[PDB]
Formats: C-alpha cells, structure tokens, sequence
C-alpha cells in the first residue's frame, strides 16, 4: 500500500494546511475518516469530547468553529471501516473536488461596494475565482480565453479580451508567481 | 516525456 499511503498523505496534508480549499462541511468529512484512519472504529467509552487536538484535523480557519461534535459525527459514521478502506475514500473525495490539483493564491478582489479576499486557482486548462469563505466556485475561465496577463509587484491582472467586459485586476504581491505559473503551462501546449 | 497529458497513474502501485 506504499502509493495509496503516499497519495492520502498528500492529500491530507493539503487539505490540513489549506493548500487545498475545503468548504467546512468537507473540512469535517476528511477529519471523520481521519479519525477512521489514527485512532480505528469509534468508541465512545475512549474517545471523550476534549480529547481531539483540532490543530491535528481542520484547517486553521476552521479550528475556531468548534466543529469537534460534527468531526466525532463523521468519526461514528465509518463503521467499522478498514484503514485503507477509509484511506481510498479520503483520496477519492479530494479528488473529487473542483479544488483538487488547483494551485490558489489568496487575492483581494474590488468588488461595487473595502477590498474582498478571494482564492485565485490555476491549472494548466483554467483559471477560476473560487469563495475564500465557502470554497465554492464562483467563476471558471479556460486558459483559452486569456487575451494577455501583467504582474506588479503589488497587483496581478487579467485581460480576457471578448470574453468578459473589463480587466481583471487583483491586489497581491505574488503577482510574479501567479503569471510565471500560467506563462508555464501556455509554453506546454506549443 | 509520454506522461504530460493522459497519465493515468496507479493507486495501487507497491500497494
């Protein structure tokens, strides 16, 4: 079981540090069957409230939502699941994300009313703004659909030519990373 | 080099 140990260390690890953006309802998903995975079946008479360091389980935006009776939840859930059962269902839910294999920068964003946080992900066929808050996915723009980009040192910018009306402008001083990345995958396909 | 586009890879590699 070496891969599937390499790949649901991965994926936990993205997910427990925010590299891949879960809503917290899936926050608590993962922390269910990580719970299945470190400490087996559920038993009440051992696993007392208190007992979860919520540092080790949940992304750190989320440790302040007291989310221990909803992770015990989906901790009860599994049965009597195996821990490679629960490891193959961990790995196939990341990867069932639109998130998931998504680099993301945190931006701010102006919006038609104070400047808004946003998750800006790119991959080799997109690039999509994505909720900072619920993870969802707010707008999805394939790679060919970037007329040009431009990066400041404190601003990165889109131009989408005739398929949005206005530039995209973004407040972010990994405006370099975030065009180096897509300059990248553009030079792949030709 | 063959794996940049259809690499499928195998969750059950040394499982």
């Amino acid at each position: 079981p070496v891969q599937l140990n390499l790949l649901y260390v991965q994926a936990r690890d993205d997910i427990l540090n925010g590299s891949h953006p879960v809503s917290f309802d899936k926050a608590c998903e993962f922390a269910g069957y990580q719970c299945q995975i470190q400490f087996g079946p559920h038993n009440e008479q051992k696993h007392k409230p208190g007992f979860l360091e919520l540092k080790d389980f949940l992304p750190k935006e989320y440790i302040k939502q007291k989310g221990e009776r909803k992770i015990f939840m989906a901790h009860k859930n599994c049965g009597n699941m195996s821990e490679i059962e629960a490891k193959v269902r961990y790995v196939k839910l990341a990867r069932s994300l639109k998130t998931y294999g998504v680099s993301f920068f945190l931006v701010k964003e102006k919006m038609k009313g104070k400047l808004v946080p946003r998750l800006l992900g790119i991959t080799k066929e997109c690039v999509m703004r994505v909720d900072e808050k619920t993870k969802e996915v707010i707008q999805e723009w394939s790679l060919t659909n970037i007329k040009r980009w431009a990066a400041s040192p404190k601003s990165f910018t889109l131009d989408f030519g005739d398929y949005q009306d206005g530039y995209y402008s973004v407040q972010t001083t990994e405006g370099e990373q975030i065009a180096q990345l897509i300059a990248g995958y553009i030079d792949i396909i030709l | 080099d063959p794996f940049t586009q259809n690499g499928y890879e195998n969750p059950t590699y040394k499982f």
